Formats: C-alpha cells, sequence, structure tokens
C-alpha cells in the first residue's frame, strides 16, 4: 500500500466503530475490494 | 415459567454451575449463564448482573461460538453507552 | 513602610465568613420536626 | 488503584466525621490492615479512633511484613539501577512506595519528581498524589500535584488521561465550594466510566449533582441533568436527588424540604463537606425562593407555607435572616404576608457599577499615579 493508505485504513476502521481488529479488517475490506471477481484462475 | 418462586430458582441455576465447574461443558455452562443473567434482569440486579455479563464476555469473543454473543450483547443494552453496546451488537449480527 | 508608634505590635477558611454568618442560624432535625407540630 | 484507596479516605472521614462508634473506624481500618499490608490505616485509627484495642502485635506483625517490603522495595532500588531504566527504576520504587507508614511516602515522592521523565512517569504520580491527599482532607497535595502535572503531565497527553486529570479538577472544585468548575470538568460523562480514581461512577455521579444543582441554572440544568440522558442511564440507580431535581424545574417545594432534610443529613455524613456543607441547603433555600416570588407579587408566604410545611415561623426567621444576610431583593410582611417581583438591573445597578468601578479604579490608578511624583 503506498504509504499512508494505513492511515486510510485507519479512518475506515474508526468509521466502522463511529478500533478492533475486525474495523481495520472492514476498513481494508472497503479499500481492497476490487481486487475481487475470481472464475478466472 | 410456572410462578415468582424466588426461593429456588437462582439457587439451583447456580448449583449447576457449580457442576459445570466439576464438568467442564462449554455449552451448556454458557446455556446456564445466558439464562442467569436473564433472571438477573427479572429483579433487575444492580452490580452483579452486569459483573456476570462481564465476565462471560471476556471468553465468548474470544472463543468460537457468534451466535449468543448477538443475544448477550444485547442483553446488556437493556440493562445499560447503550447507544454504543446496541451497535457493536448491530456489527456482530450481520453473520 | 511602617515608621509610626505600631512598631510596638480555603476549605472551611474560603466558606468560613460564612459560617460566623452561619453562626447564627440552628448551627445544623427542629426543621423536620416541625412538619409534625401541625 | 485508587478506588479502594478512596474508600480507605473514606474510612479515615468516618474516623473524623462521626465519633459515634469510634470502634466501627478500628473496625475497618483493621479489617484493611489485616491484609494488604495496609498499615497506615492501623496508626491513622490508634490516633484518632480507638488505641487499637487488640493490635499491638497483630498489626505489628503485618508492620513488620511492610518493613520487609519497603526493605527490599529500596534494595531492589540499587539492584535494578545497578541495570539501565529509562527512569523505571524510580519509577518502579515511587509506585510500590505509594501501604506502611510515611516512610513509604518519603521513599515514593522523594525518588520520582527527581527523575519523572515522560507523560506517565507523572500521570501515576500525579493520580496517586491526589490519593495521598485524598485520604485526608488535603488540598495542597491533590493540587499542587496537578501544578506539576500541567508542568510535567500532558503536553498533549491522552483523549483519555486527561480528561481524567480534568476530572480530578473537578472532583476538588465540588470538594471545595467551587460551586460550577465541578461540573464543567464532570461534563465529560463519555471519559470517566469506570477507573481506578472512580471509587463509584454512582459517587462520581453524587459529587457531579452535589455541584449541578447549584451551577446549573435551570437551562443548564436541564441541559446536563434532562437533555444529557447519558448521566440519566446510570442515574437511574440513585433517584432520590434524581427526582429533587425533577421537582427542581417544576419547583416544587413540599418535596424540596424533604429531600432538602435528606440531602443536609446526607452531606453531614459525606467527605470533604463536614465544616463547611453550612450554605447549600440554605443557598437552594434562598435561590428556589427567588423564583417562586419572582412568580408575581400580590402573594403570601402562607400560600406557600402549605409548600413550606408549616413554613411561617420557619420562614419568618429564615427570610428575616437571610434578606438580612443581604439575599433576594423582594418584599414580604406578616401583617400582610407580601411577596414581590422586584430588582431590575437596568433601574439604577446596571448603571451604578459604572461608577462603583470607575471610582475604585479611578482612585487605584489615581494614588498609583500621586507617587509616581509624589
Amino acid at each position: 500500500a503506498s504509504g499512508a493508505e494505513v492511515k486510510g485504513v485507519c479512518t475506515e476502521a474508526g468509521m466502522y466503530a463511529l478500533v478492533t481488529q475486525e474495523d481495520f479488517e472492514m476498513a481494508v475490506a472497503k479499500v481492497m475490494q476490487k481486487d475481487s471477481e475470481k472464475n478466472m484462475s | 415459567d410456572m410462578e415468582a418462586a424466588t426461593g429456588q430458582e437462582v439457587e439451583l441455576c447456580l448449583e449447576c454451575i457449580e457442576w459445570a465447574k466439576s464438568e467442564k461443558r462449554t455449552f451448556l455452562r454458557q446455556a446456564l449463564e445466558a439464562r442467569l443473567v436473564s433472571l438477573y434482569f427479572d429483579t433487575k440486579r444492580y452490580q452483579e448482573a452486569l459483573h456476570l455479563g462481564s465476565q462471560l464476555l471476556r471468553e465468548l469473543k474470544k472463543m468460537d461460538d457468534k451466535a449468543l454473543l448477538v443475544e448477550v450483547q444485547l442483553l446488556e443494552s437493556k440493562t445499560y453507552k447503550a447507544r454504543a453496546a446496541l451497535t457493536s451488537a448491530r456489527t456482530t449480527a450481520n453473520a | 513602610m511602617s515608621e509610626k508608634k505600631q512598631p510596638v505590635d480555603e476549605d472551611n477558611w474560603d466558606d468560613d465568613n460564612v459560617e460566623d454568618d452561619f453562626s447564627n442560624q440552628l448551627r445544623a432535625e427542629k426543621h423536620g420536626y416541625k412538619m409534625e407540630t401541625s | 488503584p485508587k478506588n479502594p484507596d478512596l474508600r480507605i479516605a473514606q474510612l479515615r472521614f468516618l474516623l473524623s466525621l462521626p465519633e459515634h462508634r469510634g470502634d466501627a473506624a478500628v473496625r475497618d481500618e483493621l479489617m484493611a490492615a489485616v491484609r494488604d499490608n495496609n498499615m497506615a490505616p492501623y496508626y491513622e485509627a490508634l490516633c484518632k479512633s480507638l488505641d487499637w484495642q487488640i493490635d499491638v502485635d497483630l498489626l505489628n506483625k503485618m508492620k513488620k511484613a511492610n518493613e520487609d517490603e519497603l526493605k527490599r522495595l529500596d534494595e531492589e532500588l540499587e539492584d535494578a539501577e545497578k541495570n539501565l531504566g529509562e527512569s523505571e527504576i524510580r519509577d518502579a520504587m515511587m509506585a510500590k512506595a505509594e501501604i506502611g507508614d510515611k516512610e513509604g511516602a518519603l521513599t515514593a515522592f522523594r525518588k520520582t519528581y527527581d527523575k519523572t521523565v515522560a507523560l506517565g512517569h507523572r500521570l501515576d504520580i500525579v493520580f496517586y498524589l491526589l490519593r495521598i491527599g485524598l485520604f485526608y482532607m488535603d488540598n495542597d497535595l491533590i493540587t499542587r500535584n496537578t501544578e506539576k502535572a500541567k508542568s510535567l503531565i500532558e503536553e498533549g497527553g491522552d483523549w483519555d488521561r486527561r480528561n481524567r486529570l480534568k476530572v480530578y479538577q473537578g472532583l476538588y472544585c465540588v470538594a471545595i465550594r467551587d460551586f460550577k468548575q465541578a461540573a464543567e470538568l464532570f461534563l465529560d460523562t463519555v471519559s470517566t466510566f469506570t477507573s481506578y480514581e472512580l471509587m463509584d461512577y454512582k459517587t462520581f455521579v453524587t459529587y457531579t449533582v452535589y455541584v449541578s444543582m447549584i451551577a446549573l441554572e435551570r437551562p443548564d440544568l436541564r441541559e446536563k441533568v434532562i437533555k444529557g440522558a447519558e448521566i440519566l442511564e446510570v442515574l437511574h440507580s440513585l433517584p432520590a436527588v434524581r427526582q429533587y431535581l425533577f421537582s427542581l424545574y417544576e419547583c416544587r417545594y413540599s418535596v424540596f424540604f424533604q429531600s432538602l432534610a435528606v440531602v443536609e443529613q446526607e452531606m453531614k455524613k459525606d467527605w470533604l463537606f463536614a465544616p463547611h456543607y453550612r450554605y447549600y441547603v440554605r443557598e437552594m433555600r434562598i435561590h428556589a425562593y427567588s423564583q417562586l416570588l419572582e412568580s408575581y407579587r400580590s402573594l403570601t408566604l402562607g400560600y406557600m407555607a402549605e409548600a413550606f410545611g408549616v413554613g411561617v415561623e420557619f420562614i419568618d426567621q429564615e427570610l428575616s435572616r437571610f434578606i438580612a444576610a443581604g439575599r433576594l431583593h423582594c418584599k414580604i410582611d406578616k401583617v400582610n404576608e407580601i411577596v414581590e417581583t422586584n430588582r431590575p438591573d437596568s433601574k439604577n445597578w446596571q448603571y451604578q457599577e459604572t461608577i462603583k468601578k470607575g471610582d475604585l479604579l479611578l482612585n487605584r490608578v489615581q494614588k498609583l499615579s500621586r507617587v509616581i511624583n509624589m
């Protein structure tokens, strides 16, 4: 990730809580999804 | 569900909790703890209803089960911060 | 300076002036016993 | 971990304010001494309470335990500073020395303030100086440490611990007759849920209301008590003073006086109030009478004597000495039993302050500007 993306995931996490590990998990989930969409392996 | 006979209800519940101390079944003791804290709210006990909910939820999000965690988070939101405990029950309930 | 003849010579401290002003009023039941006086 | 030591402070107050059963002070002091090594309770009871009916050796043994404890603390002082510790040798010794006699205190604060390095080194130091002060009814410790803190602790601090320091400041503001800045500093209600400084969040509510039924004017009253339902989810546990505050809006003076007697006895039997609680109740009295008369004028105390209970002679001497105390511009009689709405500031006073100050300071600067030449 481009350096400050940890800060953005922190922002995404705190938003879910509004900070458990699950918060940052869902944070990256918003962040990281797309990449998605298998069935092309 | 017979009658409010408070002489034997909370005592018989603490008995097989002590049997679950002596037999160590996880799902059975959690079944007994969940109704006991519901019975504590029936007379609305002040601290020990909250203290029983604290000592069980040290292990419930620690253990593997998910489904009864939604109820005991929700039962604390009645006895409660209550906006905060409800929202944590919201994000748990979706799985 | 004191060049005269005179060279011859908050816990509650804050609330203390009022206390001596409170030193004349029922210092701290007859208030509550007056309920049953009538 | 000052909550149980705050209960020990309440033990000292029970030793101090009620001299009814001095054995009860001896009781709980011996109960706190038989475990936790707390010998300071035992000397404290020896002094003021009973002279330790049976604790000559039963607590001298645990005093020797505290002696070995302090000696091994001061030995690990050198055993650990033998190794490198970032003021953590002295930090451990100050923490463990904050139990027995003032020996622990003098090996506590003489070994932290010299090498208090970061926010925590003074965070805990000032929390526990607040505790060593609150064990008695102190103010030098519990605010001089806040002075050091201002020099030392926060510097940005936490969104959590700094609220705790502020709540300490408010806790003394209600301990002292600083009837506003307590609730101001107790306005957090989102950062004092439960802490080793919060002897009881319900007692937090007690200290809060015992300054908010005065600081909070009717708008601020409803703002913090009513509107601020955050404390309500918890003050649901102490409905007596709560319902008192509820009447404190509708101005129900009968139950005002009932709960007034109640809270009077309560403060009479509550810490850090013994030599000062005198005003609060009569202040509530005069303040409520202010608005009650402010209703309108052609009214009687007897019509309110019902709300006063049988309060004709009661309020007779009461308001006599209260207006004598220079309070609550109004009019009332005995042969007529008047009530009044008066005292507008923009009648003369809003114009009298003008000279009240532009003569005070006028002559201040005058004499100040007199010695500039003579």
